[PDB]
RNA sequence: CAGCCACCCGAGAUUGAGCAAUAACAGGUCUGUGAUGCCCUUAGAUGUCCGGGGCUGCACGCGCGCUACACUGACUGGCUCAGCGUGUGCCUACCCUACGCCGGCAGGCGCGGGUAACCCGUUGAACCCCAUUCGUGAUGGGGAUCGGGGAUUGCAAUUAUUCCCCAUGAACGAGGAAUUCCCAGUAAGUGCGGGUCAUAAGCUUGCGUUGAUUAAGUCCCUGCCCUUUGUACACACCGCCCGU
C-alpha cells in the first residue's frame, strides 16, 4: 500500500539524507565541525557564528 | 666465459624463441603466461640458480623448469599465483601458457557473444568494456 | 647501429681483457664495456675478478659509480 | 557437443544444489550477494518463474515474465525461464540459457542504442 | 687544510685570467669541504661571484625536472668525476675545472640590433659574469645529453667534458658552442 | 631636498596575506534560500513519492591535467628525518585508531584509548641516503588494454564503485606551428592533511621536505595608464555618414 511505499527509498548516507539546515537544499553544504550548512548560508551566517577572516 | 657446451644462444620450449642471452627469471618472462612473478616463483621451486642465463643451463634443468611451469599446483605453487583459478566449464585452477592455451583461453568471448552479454557485445563491437568514458579517449584505429 | 654486446667473453675477449685492461689509467665498467663490446654485468663481474687476483686497484666504490685504476 | 557444466558440475547437480553450495561455485560477488540474502520481490520474482515454468505445455516455452530487476540469474531454476527485463522503456524479451548462471539480468537487456555516426556539424571543429 | 672533499687542496689553482680572476671562487675565502652551503647568494646581485665555482657546478647539475633539488645526488656526482679527472690527467681536478670554466666562456656575441632594430643581430662584449655563468651552463649541459641514452654514467661525461674544455679541444660541447657564437658575432660585427 | 646605491652592526635593512575609493558592466547567479515582481502549471500536475533508463552513450574537434619516453633510471633489500590539521555527529544512519590473533594480499575476528598538548602519535611520509641486480632496447623503460579469480561499502556494483592477486603488455625514443606560469626557502621534484566522502582523488584547498639556473633591466611584443592633438562622435567608432 502507499503507507510502505511513500518515502520507503533508503536515506541514510548519501546527499538525499544531508541538506542545508537554514534553506534545505542539498548542494556545497559544509559538514565541517558540524554545521551542516550550504556554502551560500554560511557566508551569509558566518559573522554571527564566529568565523572572521584574518588572512 | 661463455660455456662450450653449446650455449643456447636461442632456445626453444613451447613453440616459443627465448634468448640465451638474456638472464633467467627474465628469458622464460617470453612465454606467453610467465610473467616475472611467475617465472621467479618457478626457478625458486625447481632450484636453480636464478644468477645463471637461460644459455648455461643443461637440458635436464630446462625440462624440469617446464614441468614444474606445467603443472604448479604439483610443487606446492599457491592457487592464487594462477592466471585460471576456478575456470568456468571445468572448475580447475591451472596456468594458462602460450600459443594454444592462453590464446584459446582467450577465446572465451564468443561465451560472451553467444549468450549476447554486454561485456560480449562491446569485444564485437571493438568498444571498451570496463565502463570507461569513450568521448575523447581510444580514437586510434577507429578512422 | 644496435650494438651487440656479450653476456659471457670468448677466448678472443677474454684476452685482451687480462693484458690491456690492466693498464689503463681508468678502469671502470663503462669504459671497459664500450672499449670490449661487452655488456655493463659482464663488465661488473670482470673488473671484480679482475681486482680479487690483484692486477687492479681500487679508487672508489658506490652504488652508481666503482673507479678502478692500474697496479702501477 | 557436450553436456552443459558450470564450474565442473551440471545442469542436474545445479538443481539439486542449495544456496550454500552455490556460494561455493559463484565468484566473489554473486557470493556476497546471495550471503547478504536474496530479499523480497526477488522471491516473488523467483515464484512467478516457477508458476510460469510449471502451467507451461509440454515441449512448449514457458509464458514470459516481465521485470524491472537487474536480478541474479540463480541456478538453473531460472534456466528455460522467459524474461522480459526492463532496460528503461521496454521490457526486452531473453530466454534464459545455461551458460548465463552467474550473471545479472541487465547484462542481457541494453539501456542504450548502440551509435551509429552522422555527418559532424555546426561547430564541430570550431 | 680545507682541501675539498678531504683531498683536493686549492693553494695550487691558478686563474691566470685577470679577466675571470674575481668571478671565480676558489682559493682562501672560497676554500670549503663541500660544494654544499645552503647560502643566500641569491638574494643581492653579483653575489653569486662570492659562490665557490664547485658549488656553482653543482648547482648547475640538478637540471631537467627529473633531477630538481637533488643536490647531494648532484655533490657526489663532483665527487666522482674529480676522482675520474685525477686519473686521467694526473692534475689537480679543481686546476681543470678552473681552466674549463676559462676555455668554455665567450667573449663576444651578438645581440637584437644595437640601440633598436628587427632585421639583424649586432655584436657585443660579454660581461666576466656572464661568461662564467654560460661557461658553467655549457660544460653542464654537454656533460647532460652526452650521458643521456648511454651506458657511459654520468660523473664519466662530465668529467671528459672537463677534460676537453681544459684542453681547448673540439671534442667538448662546450668549446663548439663558444666557437659557433664567437663566429656569429664575428659576422654580425 | 625628496630619495637612491654600497657597507658595518644586527634575528631581521623589501615575509606573506586580509581589507580595500568614485564610477561602471544590460558580466554571472531566479539551479543557495520561507530572497523576489510578473508570466506558466496546478490532480490522467511542471507538486510530490516509487520502479527502472539518462546524466558516462563515440567516426570527430577543443581546454585543465595525470603517467611517461629511462642508467642524474628502474628493481630488491637496508638505513634515517616533517608540518598543517581531523577524529565517537540535533535531526543523522556514518568517527580516529593502538595492541593480540587469523590470512600472500586486499581483508577478517577479539580487545582497549580517545569528545583529544591526555589516545591514534614521538604522527618511524616520500623524495633523498646505502647496498643489490639489470646494461642502451620499447629493455627488467612505460603501464594503456584485456582475461580469470578474491575481498570490502552499500538495499542494489551489470555500463565493470573501490581494493587485492596472477596473467596480458599498446602508443610513447623528448614532441610542428603556437602558447602558459614564474625573481628565493621561489621554480621544480616529493610525499602529507582538509573538502568531497556509505563507498572514493588523476580535482581543489592547505602543509611541510629537497632545493636551483638566471635577472636587479626596457617599452621591442602585449596590454594598460596619462599628456598634447583632431573629430561632423556624445546610444559616444559595434559611432556617424555618402551616392547609384
Ligand atoms: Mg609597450
Ligand atoms: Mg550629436
Ligand atoms: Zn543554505
Amino acid at each position: 500500500g502507499h503507507q510502505q511505499l511513500y518515502w520507503s527509498h533508503p536515506r541514510k548516507f548519501g546527499q538525499g539524507s544531508r541538506s542545508c539546515r537554514v534553506c534545505s537544499n542539498r548542494h556545497g553544504l559544509i559538514r565541517k565541525y558540524g554545521l551542516n550548512m550550504c556554502r551560500q548560508c554560511f557566508r551569509q551566517y558566518a559573522k554571527d557564528i564566529g568565523f572572521i577572516k584574518l588572512d | 666465459l661463455v660455456i662450450p657446451e653449446k650455449f643456447q644462444h636461442i632456445l626453444r620450449v613451447l613453440n616459443t624463441n627465448i634468448d640465451g642471452r638474456r638472464k633467467i627469471a627474465f628469458a622464460i618472462t617470453a612465454i606467453k603466461g610467465v610473467g616475472r612473478r611467475y617465472a621467479h616463483v618457478v626457478l625458486r621451486k625447481a632450484d636453480i640458480d636464478l644468477t645463471k642465463r637461460a644459455g648455461e643451463l643443461t637440458e635436464d634443468e630446462v625440462e624440469r623448469v617446464i614441468t614444474i611451469m606445467q603443472n604448479p599446483r604439483q610443487y606446492k605453487i599457491p592457487d592464487w599465483f594462477l592466471n585460471r583459478q576456478k575456470d568456468v566449464k571445468d572448475g580447475k585452477y591451472s596456468q594458462v601458457l602460450a600459443n594454444g592455451l592462453d590464446n584459446k583461453l582467450r577465446e572465451d568471448l564468443e561465451r560472451l557473444k553467444k549468450i549476447r552479454a554486454h561485456r560480449g557485445l562491446r569485444h564485437f563491437w571493438g568498444l571498451r568494456v570496463r565502463g570507461q568514458h569513450t568521448k575523447t579517449t581510444g580514437r586510434r584505429g577507429r578512422t | 647501429d644496435k650494438l651487440n654486446n656479450l653476456v659471457l667473453f670468448d677466448k678472443a675477449t677474454y684476452d685482451k681483457l687480462c693484458k690491456e685492461v690492466p693498464n689503463y689509467k681508468l678502469i671502470t665498467p663503462a669504459v671497459v664495456s664500450e672499449r670490449l663490446k661487452i655488456r655493463g654485468s659482464l663488465a661488473r663481474a670482470a673488473l671484480q675478478e679482475l681486482l680479487s687476483k690483484g692486477l687492479i686497484k681500487l679508487v672508489s666504490k658506490h652504488r652508481a659509480q666503482v673507479i678502478y685504476t692500474r697496479n702501477t | 557437443f557436450r553436456k552443459f557444466t558450470y564450474r565442473g558440475v551440471d545442469l542436474d547437480q545445479l538443481l539439486d544444489m542449495s544456496y550454500e553450495q552455490l556460494m561455493q561455485l559463484y565468484s566473489a560477488r554473486q557470493r556476497r550477494r546471495l550471503n547478504r540474502g536474496l530479499r523480497r520481490k526477488q522471491h516473488s520474482l523467483l515464484k512467478r518463474l516457477r508458476k510460469a515454468k510449471k502451467e507451461a505445455p509440454p515441449m512448449e516455452k514457458p509464458e514470459v515474465v516481465k521485470t524491472h530487476l537487474r536480478d541474479m540469474i540463480i541456478l538453473p531454476e531460472m534456466v528455460g525461464s522467459m524474461v522480459g527485463v526492463y532496460n528503461g522503456k521496454t521490457f526486452n524479451q531473453v530466454e534464459i540459457k545455461p551458460e548465463m548462471i552467474g550473471h545479472y539480468l541487465g547484462e542481457f537487456s541494453i539501456t542504450y542504442k548502440p551509435v551509429k555516426h552522422g555527418r559532424p556539424g555546426i561547430g564541430a571543429t570550431h | 687544510d680545507i682541501k675539498l672533499f678531504g683531498k683536493w687542496s686549492t693553494d695550487d689553482v691558478q686563474i691566470n685570467d685577470i679577466s675571470l680572476q674575481d668571478y671565480i671562487a676558489v682559493k682562501e675565502k672560497y676554500a670549503k669541504y663541500l660544494p654544499h652551503s645552503a647560502g643566500r647568494y641569491a638574494a643581492k646581485r653579483f653575489r653569486k661571484a662570492q659562490c665557490p665555482i664547485v658549488e656553482r657546478l653543482t648547482n648547475s647539475m640538478m637540471m631537467h625536472g627529473r633531477n630538481n633539488g637533488k643536490k647531494l645526488m648532484t655533490v657526489r656526482i663532483v665527487k666522482h668525476a674529480f676522482e675520474i679527472i685525477h686519473l686521467l690527467t694526473g692534475e689537480n681536478p679543481l686546476q681543470v675545472l678552473v681552466n674549463a670554466i676559462i676555455n668554455s666562456g665567450p667573449r663576444e656575441d651578438s645581440t637584437r640590433i644595437g640601440r633598436a632594430g628587427t632585421v639583424r643581430r649586432q655584436a657585443v662584449d660579454v660581461s666576466p659574469l656572464r661568461r662564467v655563468n654560460q661557461a658553467i651552463w655549457l660544460l653542464c649541459t654537454g656533460a647532460r645529453e652526452a650521458a643521456f641514452r648511454n651506458i657511459k654514467t654520468i660523473a664519466e661525461c662530465l668529467a671528459d667534458e672537463l677534460i676537453n674544455a681544459a684542453k681547448g679541444s673540439s671534442n667538448s660541447y662546450a668549446i663548439k658552442k663558444k666557437d659557433e657564437l664567437e663566429r656569429v658575432a664575428k659576422s654580425n660585427r
